């Protein structure tokens, strides 16, 4: 028999109770497997319905810690002079420098927030 | 060789085509189980009254629901749904009571 | 009676030691994570997002590294069982690619225009004695317009489960094992069609270790 | 396929009777003698070529079809089964393989 | 523990864009800065899409400008003929 | 094991940031006779025309200079419920190597 109803469960479910009754004679070939080793999210369907009101999407905006004196060296200073690659691992743009020129010198250094882009000033050029 | 169909509606219904003028064809709406949990239903029409009545008596066991009873004679609990304007209403029953119900439900 | 090569690769847990032809590290370098705008983000993809970067939706890379442990046994185990894949995508892209991987392994390809009723009617297309597939791997769950593809349903309607790669925009709802990653990046899916091929070539030399040792024993 | 061994089989009968029905010595002869032979053995008036008495090797008057794709436990033999077209879209595979390995180097 | 991203109040957004007139003052007495927005040629007033004002210093200027009409300040029918020769700022096809 | 959100932080993308007029490198791969296809890194490619300085340079794997406005091209329109991508980048070409 089988059932062509993809709405009304999942594939296991609209299978699982088709062999307690006794309408498809065959156990299928990724029944006895799937039962074992079962996905983490059950596919039933599930019709997409939009937000209406006050429900923003709970995804967090990421942002890092190291974000500020990344911003003000696009401020300031120019872009990256130097050109980017990305195809290797671990690249340290000279803004990446920047910000750990700036990391080490707080915690505790923490002398004023301007004064550390002044401290940080001189020493790139060194 | 263990299911039945029983026939649920039969409806002469029309079109309108430039050059044949009135066209009609039969909507038929049939039901499809066996008994023991699991049924379904189709409907398919063609324009000849055998023919509506092999496509749907042949799609309805394509699509076919495992209704999950309680024991043999009734259902889980009460429900109560509103079906597009229809309200149903159908409760869970003891044994013996009867089958008190449309006559279209009488038949699924 | 065959049925002592069958039972046990059930009750082993990762039989085919899955969990060593990925991890985060190698997902990571060749930019699964990447997902695309917050403007097209499905409703489906929310919690397999980690978040958005100036507006890029990021893919958890621990959410796909624990469906792929689960992903790639489950087609691992339909090699074994001798069933019928199919791969499908309609990417354009890789097009040529995910027909040479099916032939570098030894199952199928459909990455052409989908015909309509290629599941549903198939007895009518075909002669009426067709196995049809018994898992889709999806490489692109959407279609050329970007609405879910055909066989999302008539997989689901002829009960068959699939595999799929979804990204951010995509349906992960009918399809049975979702694979939150990246599908738009030739570094991404030359990943994947390495990971899919070698997982069921694998899969293929275990069934024939396992019936050589039934034949002597 | 065996439809078509009993029509090659009936053939080569029907060709070796047709030399012993005309004076042919040779037992092997030609395609356009049998042409000949019953076009003046069965003569029409008929208008069509088609249409006129043919009796002629049976893979040229049977329309030629694929073979069967299932062996037994399924398995269809082409990676490309489940398109339908199943030659044509390996054709245009094979012509897709062979423009690439070029561009990889350089009526 | 420490590694996860904060919730910050969204950098990299430059203060948003101050249209051409944002701390000023429009008069009506101050025709050479009112005749730069109407057209020299039929005296007409250029539009929000033209001038590129924001929507309170657009009103500013007409109601500035027809302030300034009826105390005869400035004419109707035309851009004031020695005042032609300023910044064009109101971006307009016409002779390319 | 390395934690996805420590090489989140440690990753060239996310190092970068907003992407406006930003100098970046890619590789090309795939010419077709007007147009070059750059791949980066990213999600997707990029589409760029064959200029005429230095016209010949542009082979399979030309290390390019890139401006790189803008990863997006999407926009939402009158009746879109999404927003139409088109997998593509808009990177402007500036040079080899
Ligand atoms: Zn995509
Ligand atoms: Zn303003």
């Amino acid at each position: 028999a089988g059932s062509r109803l993809e709405t009304v469960g999942s594939i296991f479910s609209r299978t699982r109770d088709l062999v307690r009754a006794g309408v498809l004679k065959e156990k299928p070939l990724w029944f006895d497997v799937y039962d074992a080793f079962p996905p983490l999210r059950e596919p039933v369907f599930q019709r997409p319905r939009v937000r209406y009101g006050k429900a923003k999407a709970p995804i967090q905006d990421i942002w890092y810690h190291e974000d500020r004196i990344r911003a003000k060296f696009y401020s300031v200073y120019g872009s990256g002079q130097r050109a980017f690659d990305l195809f290797n691992p671990n690249f340290k743009s000279t803004c990446q420098r920047f910000v750990e020129k700036y990391t080490e010198l707080q915690k505790l250094g923490e002398t004023d927030e301007e004064k550390l882009f002044v401290e940080t000033g001189k020493a790139l050029l060194a | 060789e263990d299911f039945d169909t029983r026939i649920l509606e039969v409806r002469n219904v029309f079109t309108m085509t430039a050059k044949e003028g009135r066209k009609k064809s039969i909507r038929v709406l049939v039901a499809v189980g066996n008994g023991k949990g699991a049924a379904g239903f189709s409907i398919g029409k063609a324009t000849d009254r055998m023919d509506a009545f092999r496509k749907a008596k042949n799609r309805a066991v394509h699509h076919l629901h495992y209704i999950e009873r309680y024991e043999d004679h009734t259902i889980f609990h009460d429900i109560s749904l509103r079906f597009k304007r229809t309200h149903i209403k159908m409760k869970k029953q003891p044994k013996g009571y009867g089958l008190r119900c449309h006559r279209a439900i009488i038949t699924i | 009676f065959n049925d002592k090569i069958l039972n046990e690769p059930l009750k082993h847990s990762d039989f085919f030691n899955v969990k060593e032809l990925f991890s985060v590290r190698s997902l990571f370098d060749a930019r699964v994570h990447l997902g695309h705008k917050a403007g097209c983000r499905h409703r489906f993809m929310e919690p397999y997002i980690f978040g958005s970067r100036l507006d890029h939706d990021i893919i958890d890379l621990e959410q796909t590294a624990t469906h792929l442990q689960l992903a790639l046994n489950f087609t691992a185990h339909m090699a074994y069982r001798k069933g019928i894949i199919l791969f499908i995508s309609r990417n354009r892209q890789f097009s040529y690619l995910i027909e040479n991987m099916a032939r570098d392994c030894g199952e199928y390809a459909h990455t052409r225009y989908f015909r309509g009723g290629m599941l549903t009617n198939a007895r009518l297309l075909f002669g009426p004695t067709v196995r049809l597939p018994d898992l889709i791997i999806f490489l692109h769950t959407l279609n050329n317009i970007f609405e879910p593809h055909v066989a999302v349903r008539d997989a689901a309607k002829m009960n068959i489960p699939t595999v799929g790669i979804v990204d951010t925009n995509c349906n992960p709802c009918l399809i049975t094992y979702p694979v939150p990653g990246n599908d738009d990046s030739p570094l991404a899916v030359h990943l994947y069609c390495r990971l899919f091929q070698t997982a069921i070539t694998r899969a293929k030399e275990k069934r024939q270790q396992v019936e050589a040792l039934y034949r002597l024993q | 396929e065996d439809f078509i061994k009993k029509q090659i089989e009936e053939f080569n009968i029907g060709k070796r009777h047709l030399a012993n029905m005309m004076g042919e010595d040779p037992e092997t002869f030609t395609q356009e003698d049998i042409d000949r032979a019953i076009a003046y053995l069965f003569p029409s008036g008929l208008f069509e070529k088609r249409a006129r008495p043919v009796m002629k090797h049976p893979e040229q008057i049977f329309p030629r079809q694929r073979a069967i794709q299932w062996g037994e436990d399924g398995r269809p033999f082409h990676y490309l089964f489940y398109t339908g077209k199943q030659s044509y879209y390996s054709l245009m595979h094979d012509v897709y393989g062979m423009l690439l390995n070029l561009e990889k180097h350089q009526r | 523990n420490e590694d996860l991203p904060i919730s910050m109040e969204n950098p990299y957004k430059e203060p948003l864009k101050k249209c051409i007139l944002c701390g000023k003052h429009v008069d009506y007495k101050n025709v050479q800065l009112l005749s730069q927005f109407v057209s020299p040629f039929t005296g007409c007033i250029y539009g929000r899409h033209i001038t590129g004002l924001c929507g309170k210093k657009q009103k500013e200027i007409t109601k500035a400008i027809k302030r300034a009409q009826i105390m005869g300040f400035m004419p109707v029918t035309y851009k004031d003929p020695a005042y032609l020769k300023d910044p064009k700022v109101c971006n307009i096809r016409y002779r390319e | 094991v390395e934690s996805f959100a420590s090489m989140l932080r440690h990753s060239p993308l996310t190092q970068m940031g907003p992407a406006k007029d930003k100098l970046v490198i890619g590789r090309i791969f795939h010419i077709v006779e007007n147009d070059l296809y750059i791949d980066f890194g990213g999600k997707f490619h990029c589409v760029c025309r064959r200029p005429e300085v230095d016209g010949e340079k542009y082979q399979k794997g030309t290390r390019v200079r890139l401006r790189l406005l803008d990863l997006e091209l999407t926009s939402r329109f009158l009746g879109a419920t999404t927003d139409t991508t088109v997998l593509e980048a808009n990177a402007v070409l500036l040079g080899i190597q």
